[PDB]
């Protein structure tokens, strides 16, 4: 029925973070066969990324055009197959495993536009609140099962090809539960002059700022830590990274939930003492997560699980505020124009960051690595300062949701005001 | 477009009169032009008391929105027909009880209404003819009944008098599907009807060339 | 259903304290608004409060009113300092279940308002 | 075709006051008016009117004598008269007339 439907539908979501994941586990596995640097390593998330933004609009006016069970089960077979075939790769090509990034990301940008749809159409009721909320507690719950999943086929079969052939037989069969258990679900002037009244609020577009920011150091953190850590243990006299990689995909799940959670009811506790709360524990969330970003650089090369631990507080500051600023802008934003003040945030947010934010990391590393000599030592050098970018980032996401804070009563009493008319 | 012809009749105190009409609905532009005439030589009734029946005995051409097409019960059982009971109280003046019988027969809507008046005074606005000709815009308000598998409706009419009265007359109506389909009987919705009248002077027998103007919300 | 009183036609600059009231329930979660509605003209806001606390008034009518919410009665008095003969509309009281912009789920009868 | 209300304001017990009712498209001597009474929440009332050719006019049994309206075909007006003031009056004013397709005035209100 229609719990059986949103089950699916969540395992669905489930491995599509998981496919969208698992080259992160193998990251070293595919530069060490393919022969590329880190730059190579930041063009497939660069490319995958970009593709995802901007096919997620053309996807939406398909969802209008034509039904949204159709699409999705084909999205979910396309991608499927695009990923088993991506497996198989000549070690000479790596353009091709690129498209296939790519195409994938296309097929992920369907999936993720057209399943909150249905699962909105299909309840009406309280229940359609949980289930959204099962969703986004799975979407943590898919990149964990991702790296986890990476991580272990790449250690029991011993080829990293193997990392792609596993989850796609997965995939399949989901989508073909797709249609057997989900039941079929049942304006450019005006798009632009909601685009064109939304950049004059100023609350609006400093929390897109600040989450384009965040979406910047989420891609580049959760794309660099394994490879981080894995050169760590080598300068280090004793190493290793599979197991690595299933310590960080666990912790990353983990601290999704937790800081989700302890988001939510900070944010709570604190609307109740003050106003401008949620902007408020939004910026001193992400000033601690950049502190203990920051942190993480000086731990690791000490010992590893001062690295890790990093990584728990880190994560769960990270993850702690998205539902906070998508509270902030739904606020902001009138009834009217939420879903176009939506779609222009993800698209900002993408295109900002997250989006040539691994390319961006790999050129720092490798023109650092470059510029000095070649060994173990000088590229785990390379990558740290390659990272010691992203807390500057995170700071000036903070710093934007500050200033949100500052244009948010005032941005709210005239959102009211143009709802009251 | 589509083309109707309705014929009633109507017994009143022993006096029976019949009356025949035809005219088209456009259902897409929400728009109604109908021409009555009663073949006896006289209608005891003033028209108007009659007029409002035969209006409302027909809600199928009445445009619906685009959100309350699928709400719409008339049309639903439109292409099996159904059959209404209205009762139209009269405030001092008596109460009419009509049965009514709507069905698309060949290619073109059909309407056979039976009305019986009761309870009527000498000296009162529908005997003494003193209502005029002028008419006023409505609602009714309609509502499901699973107990009854059926529609409800019911509203206030005020029909003008010469001298400036104004009689308030309680309708109610309850609907039967003929046919078996499905029903997709509405929850609640509430109608707007606009009628206006006139004449045609080419002939000396009175017209009654109606407009109608029904909207739903 | 939310009950309204406490309006009446009075001086220019009078002060009327319009109270507001649910018979469902205690209306503090919920969120309270007063509206306006002209009789030749549409209706316009005269004001709102949030569950977080905040009074919210048109830029017209702003520093007119003032709305306060009472958990220990459960009312919302709405209290007006030089009323002037633009807030002749009438005025009902709604109520929302959610602090997020949109329109009020719930309404109330009002009652008539007058100056000069 | 427009119909425009004024005179409207809230009465102490027992004031008089004066509502007029004027029309601009159409002859108003040619057609007959009416005036309606509505409360807040309260389904609309028949409260007076006066016939085409002005011989009579109709009132209900509550308050009959006391609007004891006119009509000036020269001045294109009606004019309506409170005389004694009683909390049913409380309820708002509508003016109507109907010439062709029915219009419905904008009317004021008036309470005790
Ligand atoms: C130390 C930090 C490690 C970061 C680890 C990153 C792995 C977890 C990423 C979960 C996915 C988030 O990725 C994207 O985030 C943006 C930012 O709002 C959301 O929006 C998108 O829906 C989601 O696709």
């Amino acid at each position: 029925g229609r719990g059986a439907a949103a089950a699916i539908l969540s395992l669905g979501n489930v491995l599509n973070y998981l496919d969208r994941y698992t080259v992160a586990g193998v990251l070293l596995d595919i530069q060490q066969h393919f022969g590329v640097k880190d730059r190579g390593a930041g063009l497939l998330q660069s490319v995958f990324i970009c593709s995802f933004m901007v096919a997620a609009p053309i996807f939406g006016y398909l969802g209008d055009r034509f039904n949204r069970k159709v699409i999705l089960s084909c999205g979910i077979f396309f991608w499927s197959a695009v990923t088993f075939s991506s497996s198989f790769i000549p070690q000479q090509y790596f353009w091709l495993l690129v498209l296939s990034r790519g195409l994938v990301g296309i097929g992920e940008a369907s999936y993720s536009t057209i399943a909150p749809t249905i699962i909105g159409d299909l309840f009406t009721k309280n229940t359609r609140t949980l289930m959204l909320s099962v969703f986004y507690f799975a979407i943590p719950l898919g990149s964990g099962l991702g790296y986890i999943t990476g991580s272990s086929v790449k250690q029991a079969a011993g080829d990293w090809h193997w990392a792609l052939r596993v989850s796609p037989v997965l995939g399949m069969i989901t989508g073909t539960l797709i249609l057997i258990l989900v039941p079929a679900t049942k304006a450019r002037t005006s798009w632009l002059r909601d685009m064109k009244a939304l950049i004059r609020n100023r609350s609006y577009v400093f929390s897109s700022l600040a989450t384009s920011a965040v979406s910047f150091a989420t891609g580049a953190l959760g794309m660099w830590i394994p490879l981080y850590l894995h050169r760590a243990q080598v300068v280090q006299k004793t190493a290793e990274g599979a197991k690595d990689s299933l310590i960080f995909g666990a912790i990353t799940c983990f601290t999704g939930f937790l800081g989700v959670v302890t988001g939510a009811g900070a944010t709570r506790w604190c609307r109740l003492k003050t106003q401008r709360a949620d902007p408020l524990v939004c910026a001193v969330g992400m000033l601690g997560s950049a502190i203990f970003i920051c942190l993480i650089f000086v731990a690791a090369k000490s010992s590893i699980v001062g690295a890790y631990i990093c990584i728990f507080v880190g994560e769960t500051l990270l993850f702690s505020n998205w539902a906070i600023t998508a509270d902030i802008l739904m606020y902001v934003v009138i009834p009217t124009r939420r879903a176009t003040a939506v779609a222009l945030q993800s698209f900002t947010s993408h295109l900002l960051g997250d989006a040539g934010s691994p390319y961006l990391i790999g050129f720092i590393s490798d023109l650092i690595r470059q510029s000095t000599k070649d060994s173990p030592l000088w590229e785990f050098l390379s990558l740290g300062y390659a990272l010691m970018l992203c807390p500057f980032v995170v700071v000036l996401g903070g710093m934007f949701f500050l200033a949100t804070a500052l244009f948010f009563v005032s941005d709210r009493a005239r959102a009211e005001q143009q709802v009251n008319q | 477009v589509v083309p109707i012809l309705v014929e009633l009749d109507g017994d009143v105190n022993g006096h029976k009169f019949s009356v025949r009409g035809e005219g088209e609905g456009d259902a897409t532009n929400g728009k109604l032009t109908l021409k009555f005439i009663c073949t006896t030589g006289k209608l005891p009734v003033p028209w108007p008391t009659l007029v409002t029946t035969l209006t409302y005995g027909v809600q199928c051409f009445s445009r619906y929105p685009d959100h309350m097409k699928r709400h719409d019960f008339f049309k639903s059982a439109m292409p099996e027909g159904y059959v209404q009971e209205r009762t139209i109280s009269f405030k001092d003046d008596g109460t009419y009880k009509t049965r009514a019988e709507v069905k698309f027969e060949g290619d073109t809507l059909v309407n056979r209404i039976e009305l019986k008046g009761i309870d009527f005074k000498e000296d009162g606005n529908i005997l003494g003819h003193k209502l005029e000709y002028n008419f006023n815009s409505h609602n009714v308000y309609i509502t499901a009944d699973k107990q009854k598998n059926g529609i409800k409706a019911n509203f206030k009419i005020r029909h003008n008098v010469e001298d400036g009265s104004v009689q308030l007359a309680d309708h109610y109506q309850q609907n039967t599907p003929i046919g078996d389909g499905p029903v997709l009987l509405p929850d609640n919705h509430y109608l707007s009807t606009q009628s206006v009248l006139s004449k045609d002077p080419n002939e000396k027998r009175d017209h009654m060339v109606l407009l109608e103007f029904v909207t739903a919300a | 259903q939310l009950v309204e009183n406490g309006g009446g036609c009075v001086k220019a600059g009078g002060s009327l304290r319009l109270s507001c009231a649910a018979s469902q329930g205690t209306l503090s979660n919920l969120v309270t608004g007063w509206f306006r509605r002209a009789p030749g003209k549409e209706r316009e806001f005269v004001a709102n409060i949030g569950r977080d606390g905040l009074t919210v008034y048109s830029n017209s009518v702003k520093g007119r009113f003032t709305i306060s919410r009472d958990r220990a009665k459960n009312t919302v008095y709405l209290q007006m300092d030089s009323l002037k003969p633009e807030d002749t509309a009438v005025y009902y009281c709604a109520g929302r279940l959610s602090r997020f912009p949109g329109e009020y789920d719930y309404w109330s009868k009002g009652t008539p308002v007058m100056v000069s | 075709v427009q119909l425009v209300e004024n005179g409207g304001a809230c009465v102490k017990p027992g004031g008089s006051l004066r509502l007029s009712c004027a029309a601009s498209g159409f002859p108003v001597n040619r057609y007959s008016m009416r005036w309606y009474r509505q409360a807040p929440g309260k389904e609309r009332e028949w409260v007076a009117g006066m016939s085409s050719a002005g011989d009579r006019s109709s009132y209900e049994d509550s308050v009959k004598g006391r609007f004891t309206i006119s009509r000036d075909d020269a001045r294109n007006t009606v004019y309506l008269q409170m005389n004694s003031l009683k909390p049913e009056d409380t309820a708002v004013y509508y003016c109507n007339v109907n010439v062709g397709f029915e219009y419905w005035g904008q009317g004021t209100q008036v309470m005790v």
